[PDB]
RNA sequence: CGGUCCGGCCGGGAACUCAAAGGAGACUGCCAGUGAUAAACUGGAGGAAGGUGGGGAUGACGUCAAGUCAUCAUGGCCCUUACGACCAGGGCUACACACGUGCUACAAUGGCGCAUACAAAGAGAAGCGACCUCGCGAGAGCAAGCGGACCUCAUAAAGUGCGUCGUAGUCCGGAUUGGAGUCUGCAACUCGACUCCAUGAAGUCGGAAUCGCUAGUAAUCGUGGAUCAGAAUGCCACGGUG
């Protein structure tokens, strides 16, 4: 079989901290992982008015950066599964598992 | 022996693969005359191979994605110059003199708030 | 907006999942079926007796905190001015001023 | 070459010369030449009389003459004599199908005069 | 404009037609359905079409079949 | 211009003939960024001037350029193109070819 | 490199392009002249980039009782079987005119027809919706894939190649109008979008006056998104040629 973990977060310096802890734990217990791959960032952009009335020209410029990380695990070792499945990760990281 | 050089433009990206000896040009599994519909686009890639003489002397195998007519052609023209510097390494002084190794980094100016275009302002009243 | 105007919108949503969620969903299909009941489906006449305020076209997406019917965003459910007030005080995660 | 459409077509290509008939545009002129068997770039020269009257037979299915002028007009007479809202728009020269009347109604209203 | 799968008519106005055909012609019928399509079973009756503030009676004619009742009520007074 | 005194940009020359001056000529006729349709008109106009109106195509344009004289060459090329549009012939290649024939014979 | 059903499609390859986490690199650093030996300027080399490289964010004290009690927050006042509240329809879209802001034009640097090449950036689950089939078409039916670098919107348009029209109110331009239809939605009359047939106004480059912009800019070409059941010539972004 093959399990993969899709990781998404808002902060780029926070997504790689949660990514490296999974890969280091996997290499220590003897699992085969072909590293993490950087997926293209799906970034939204929001341009809305700052004024409630006339002077239309002054606006705000927002963005929402959503990075993506994927870790591919080849062998479903029981020592690998039992360790990674209940890790204590960052609150700003959403996990997606495909068993 | 292969000699590689990366050249690109606004949204293009082109690879250059050099093999010694032919006058063959293969771009995206097509010919030089078949792919380039513009006659100017055929000649601008011949511009870096003007000071350095090529007739039937080296292969070039190129692919390119993105951009347009001259955006792909400018990507090839940059990529050949880095390949010849990889090929001979003494040819740099002639390439610096022509100005082809300088990557054209003039990108598009962003669309501004309050204006319909990058610098074009909507029409103005005096009083 | 006015408090009575937001009471209208809650009344429309409460009828929206009530009547037109699944019942008008069926009545939209039976009028659309090409295979059977090509002439006498009569689902149009039964749709007339249903109340109007269940309609998804009649409801208006408004700001959940103020009730402004203008400048709506489906990303947060707020008006354009209330997006700034939570962003400057750090109440919306990841939202900040952009430069490109 | 005089058709049942008595107004004389110009001495040019076939699909252009059929456009001069009131009620035959570019699309319908393609359909007549396709049903006849005449190429669209054939001029009035060498277009023999055996090829003119076979264009009269294909155009005979449609009413394209002053008889078409009255049927457009009497259809408007149906609206005006009935007294409908759409009939009131044609009598004063106002737009019908939802064009605005604040400004930019110059085709309907006629030339300006304060 | 409207699709061919069913010309629209309101339910309350359709009931007012059915009693009027059987029980004979009456006083002009006050209604608000400016969106209904005229059917051939209404020829002869007088239907008062509401125009914003009043009711204008419309004597139904044979060639009115297919049009709307809102096309017989001017909504503004022009001077 | 008051303080910022800078030079003028040096465009790449004509890829067909290797002429710096002819590259500034096609940009005047070019509208809406259409380079590919502009040089097709200019090349077809000069071949009419070369084959049926006098050999030495590069020299034949210069004789037409000399009578109507950086800025001196710029105003000379602009007067040829703008007067060619308001003519009676059919295409732009035929109109600009007759302007160079008239400018070579200074009329 | 093997494999050919000529599709990266399949074994595989980790080179390269792309994708994004970190880092190097440009600092008048080096040389020459000018300048009071200064700051600096000028010229040249090196370099992908050289004189704040390109763009953005970043906008002092104050000025106009400039704009916002109709985003919201807030002192007071006023009404309260009514200045409140419910619903139907109408109006906000009217029409003798005026002003400002836009689009498409007046065309052979084009129009139309056939064949055909190259984008970047986004959106998608009460959603995007392929393929197949049908209709001239707007679409409809059948029905996968996809919470997505996989699948869909989605064939980018200008351009290129040929043919045609030959300078005219025209195969220019499409206004207006009639007829016949499509989709959305309780519901398209007032007042929707789009397609098909037909009609083919004004207009042949625009007075005084007035505006934008010093380079990937102007000009022009289409694409996408927000708002939205539906309703973009506006606004926001994105690239193509230049
Ligand atoms: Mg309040
Ligand atoms: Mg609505
Ligand atoms: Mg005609
Ligand atoms: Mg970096
Ligand atoms: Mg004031
Ligand atoms: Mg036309
Ligand atoms: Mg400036």
């Amino acid at each position: 079989q093959r399990i993969r973990i899709r990781l998404k977060a808002f902060d780029h310096r926070l997504i790689d901290q949660a990514t490296a802890e999974i890969v280091e734990t996997a290499k220590r217990t003897g699992a085969q992982v072909r590293g993490p791959i950087p997926l293209p960032t799906r970034k939204e952009r929001f341009t809305v008015l700052i004024s409630p009335h006339v002077n239309k020209d002054a606006r705000d410029q927002y963005e929402i950066r959503t990075h993506l990380r994927l870790v591919d695990i080849v062998e479903p070792t029981e020592k690998t599964v039992d360790a990674l499945m209940r890790l204590d990760l960052a609150a700003g990281v959403d996990v997606q598992i495909s068993l | 022996n292969q000699y590689y050089g990366t050249g690109r433009r606004k949204s293009s990206a082109a690879r250059v693969f050099i093999k010694p000896g032919n006058g063959k040009i293969v771009i995206n599994q097509r010919s030089l005359e078949q792919y380039f519909g513009r006659e100017t686009a055929r000649m601008v890639v011949r511009q870096p191979l003007e000071l350095v003489d090529m007739v039937e002397k080296l292969d070039l195998y190129i692919t390119v994605k993105g951009g347009g007519i001259s955006g792909q052609a400018g990507a090839i023209r940059h990529g050949i110059t880095r390949a010849l510097m990889e090929y001979d390494e003494s040819l740099r002084s002639e390439l610096r003199k022509a100005g082809f190794v300088t990557r054209d980094a003039r990108q598009v100016e962003r669309k501004k708030v309050g204006l319909r275009k990058a610098r074009r302002r909507p029409q103005f009243s005096k009083r | 907006a006015k408090q009575s105007m937001k009471a209208r919108e809650v009344k429309r949503v409460a009828l929206a999942d009530k009547y037109f969620a699944k019942r008008a969903e069926l009545k939209a299909i039976i009028s659309d079926v090409n295979a059977s009941d090509e002439d006498r489906w009569n689902a149009v006449l039964k749709l007339q007796t249903l109340p109007r305020d269940s309609s998804p076209s009649r409801q208006r997406n408004r700001c959940r905190q103020t009730g402004r019917p203008h400048g709506f965003l489906r990303k947060f459910g707020l008006s354009r001015i209330k997006v700034r007030e939570a962003a400057m005080r750090g109440e919306i995660p990841g939202l900040k001023k952009a430069s490109w | 070459a005089r058709i049942a459409g008595i107004n004389i077509p110009d001495h040019k290509h076939a699909v252009i010369a059929l456009t001069s008939i009131y009620g035959v545009g570019k699309t319908r002129s393609k359909a007549i030449l396709a049903a006849a068997g005449i190429a669209e770039d054939v001029k009035i020269s060498e277009l023999s009389e055996g090829q003119i009257d076979t264009l009269r037979d294909e155009v005979a299915k449609f009413v394209v003459e002053g008889d078409l002028r009255r049927e457009i007009s009497m259809s408007i007479k149906r609206l005006m004599d009935l007294g409908c809202y759409r009939g009131l728009r044609h009598r004063r020269g106002l737009p019908v199908r939802g064009q605005r009347t604040k400004t930019n109604a110059r085709t309907r209203k006629g030339p300006r005069k304060p | 404009r409207s699709l061919k799968k069913g010309p629209f008519i309101d339910l309350h106005l359709l009931k007012k037609v059915e009693k009027a055909v059987e029980s004979g012609d009456k006083k002009p019928l006050r209604t608000w359905s400016r969106r209904s399509t005229i059917f051939p079973n209404m020829i002869g009756l007088t239907i008062a079409v509401h125009n914003g503030r009043q009711h204008v009676p419309v004597f139904v004619t044979d060639e009115m079949v297919g049009h709307k009742l809102g096309e017989f009520a001017p909504t503004r007074t022009y001077r | 211009p008051r303080r910022r005194v800078i030079g003028q940009r040096k465009i790449l020359p004509d890829p067909k003939f290797g002429s710096e001056l002819l590259a500034k000529f096609v940009n005047i006729l070019m509208v809406d960024g259409k380079k590919s349709t502009a040089e097709s008109i200019v090349y077809s106009a000069l071949e009419t001037l070369a084959q049926r109106s006098g050999k030495s195509e590069l020299e034949a344009f210069e004789v037409a350029l000399e009578n109507v004289r950086v800025r001196r060459n710029a105003l000379a090329m602009r007067w040829i193109v703008e007067a060619a549009r308001k003519r009676g012939d059919k295409s732009m290649a035929l109109r600009l070819a007759n302007e160079l024939s008239d400018a070579a014979e200074n009329k």
